[PDB]
């Protein structure tokens, strides 16, 4: 009913699909950053993840982060001792925009262990502001796969919180995944996520919404089994861990399928 | 953004807020009048507020006639200030200073129609206003109303997550707000214009109350107490009550005895307990109650 918006799931979809090739990163962005690398931006995502876990944070509000972030060092280049200052910004932003109650700033000054001072979190978040011209309602990751799960039939929560997972795992990788739209690696994390759980594929259903098809679908999701595959020897867990949580139905813990017969 | 303060030039207060003082200003360039919302970020060590973020954020996406435009953002180290279209009245001074014998009833079909379209414009774009009051709403000479104040404004997921408890001033707030649902949705808005829409026929607010249970109690003993058969699922939501009186409905026609049948058709379902019956602001656009309405399409600006 109403709070599947009926009336307006569609617009929205449609407003979201615009909005999210607006607000997308630059996919070369790392090769033009002179002293950072993917695997620095790997070690942040990952803490992000833990700092979420920590404060009981929205995953909403992760996917947030981590765009601005992209979004952010796109156009400002990084040395390697402030990452973790534009990604603190970028979570308190975040934080602030979805969270009903955020953590305070003194907290946020805390979790970097008095790498930053509260000044420095201020300055930061208003440069931030700046540079993405407070343009923060993102389309996520998430608010695809939500809209997607209203197409399972029936619903089923190892689907969804599956589905989640391989999302969360794709915040990690800039490469691949910063080539990808988030609306194509929430198609892919779905499909990947109920052809594991149920063995059932991408419903016809969302590619009468999507217009996106398997075949279309296939470069994300040759990648995105790849990074299921290898995610217990990759050099960041914590989003592994996380899903072991019964809150999330333990899903971390199923077993990847060897093939997806595409 | 364009501006800067130099090409401002204060003309008188005209409001203030939680964020400070606003001020009509004119643009000593263009000629333009505006509106300038002052945020003061120095008395901020919480750094910039989430209120002013989401307003930002949101109204940045929102060009439609009948939602005030944010023109700019003038961000200084010390300050911000949003500067808006100006506009010269409320609906509340309106209906408290020149409404004294009544507001006709062309003026309030099209100030509803101005209204739902506007609100099926932020609903469209995943965004729950969360405070439609009269006060909100902003009415210029041409006859034009928008909905003003995205402080408490959401963006919002589909299907939507639960979002904070303390929103809507109460005489305008939903009764399934009221009695603590884990979640709720656009349908709230709804309501608030439902209360609104009868507010403009008698120049009073329909459900004034002084405490939440108060309020419900007085929506109860308008609308009758809600049971199984008009909204499933009500007597288990968290905050029902067993023990709340059992009133009986009473017609539309004593709530609100000056509207006629398309009117109280209208507002009936505007005001339906079930949010999942309620009237979406896109439907509610094509009710006969406007078959009428003649006022040009207000212009988008720039
Ligand atoms: O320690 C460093 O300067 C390199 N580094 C920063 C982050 Br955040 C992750 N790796
Ligand atoms: O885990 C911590 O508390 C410190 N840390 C910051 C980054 Br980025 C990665 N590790
Ligand atoms: O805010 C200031 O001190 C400068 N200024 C105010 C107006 Br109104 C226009 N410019």
């Amino acid at each position: 009913g109403v709070n599947e918006v009926p009336d307006y799931h569609e617009d929205i979809h449609t407003y979201l699909r615009e909005m999210e090739v607006k607000c997308k990163p630059k996919v070369g962005y790392m090769k033009k950053q002179p002293d950072i690398t993917n695997s620095m931006r790997a070690i942040l995502v990952d803490w992000l993840v833990e700092v979420g876990e920590e404060y009981k944070l929205q995953n909403e509000t992760l996917h947030l982060a981590v765009n601005y972030i992209d979004r952010f060092l796109s156009s400002m280049s990084v040395l390697r001792g402030k990452l973790q200052l534009v990604g603190t910004a970028a979570m308190l932003l975040a934080s602030k925009f979805e969270e009903i109650y955020p953590p305070e700033v003194a907290e946020f000054v805390y979790i970097t262990d008095d790498t930053y001072t509260k000044k420095q979190v201020l300055r930061m978040e208003h440069l931030v502001l700046k540079v993405l011209a407070f343009d923060l309602a993102a389309p996520t990751i998430n608010q695809f796969l939500t809209q997607y799960f209203l197409h399972q039939q029936p619903a089923n929560c190892k689907v969804e919180s599956l589905a989640m997972f391989l999302g969360e795992l794709s915040l990690i990788d800039a490469d691949p995944y910063l080539k990808y739209l988030p609306s194509v690696i929430a198609a892919a994390a779905f499909h990947l996520a109920l052809y594991t759980v149920t063995g059932q594929s991408w419903p016809e259903s969302l590619v009468q919404k999507t217009g996106y098809t398997l075949e279309t679908l296939k470069p994300c999701l040759l990648d995105l089994h790849q990074t299921y595959l290898r995610a217990p020897q990759h050099a960041q867990q914590s989003i592994r861990e996380k899903y072991k949580n019964s809150k999330y139905h333990g899903v971390s813990l199923l077993n990847p399928p060897e093939t997806l017969n595409v | 953004g364009p501006g800067s303060m130099e090409n401002f030039q204060k003309v008188e207060k005209i409001g203030e807020g939680t964020y400070g003082v606003v001020y009509k200003a004119r643009n000593k360039l263009t000629g333009e009048v505006v509106a300038l919302k002052k945020i003061r970020l120095d008395t901020e060590t919480e750094g910039v507020p989430s209120t002013a973020i989401r307003e930002i954020s949101l109204l940045k996406e929102l060009n439609h006639p009948n939602i005030v435009k944010l023109l700019d953002v003038i961000h200084t180290e010390n300050k911000l200030y949003l500067v808006f279209e100006f506009l010269h009245q409320d609906l509340k001074k309106f209906m408290d200073a020149s409404a004294l014998t009544g507001i006709p009833l062309p003026l309030i079909k099209s100030y509803l129609f101005q209204l739902l379209q506007g609100l099926a414009f932020c609903h469209s774009h995943r965004v729950l206003h969360r405070d439609l009051k009269p006060q909100n709403l902003l009415i210029n000479t041409e006859g034009a109303i928008k909905l003003a104040d995205f402080g408490l404004a959401r963006a919002f997921g589909v299907p939507v997550r639960t979002y904070t408890h303390e929103v809507v001033t109460l005489w305008y707030r939903a009764p399934e707000i009221l009695l603590g649902c884990k979640y709720y949705s656009t349908a709230v808005d709804i309501w608030s214009l439902g209360c609104i829409f009868a507010e403009m026929v008698t120049r009073r607010a329909l459900f004034p109350g002084d405490s939440e249970i108060d309020q419900l109690f007085r929506i109860f003993r308008t609308l009758g107490t809600p049971d199984e058969v008009v909204w499933p699922g009500v007597t288990s939501m968290p905050d029902y009550k067993p023990s709340f009186p059992k009133w009986a409905r009473q017609d539309f026609s004593k709530v609100v005895p000056p509207l006629d049948e398309d009117g109280r058709s209208l507002l009936s379902q505007m005001l339906h307990y079930d949010p999942n019956k309620r009237i979406s602001a896109k439907a509610a656009l094509a009710h006969p109650f406007f078959q009428d309405v003649t006022k040009p399409v207000p212009h988008l600006r720039l």
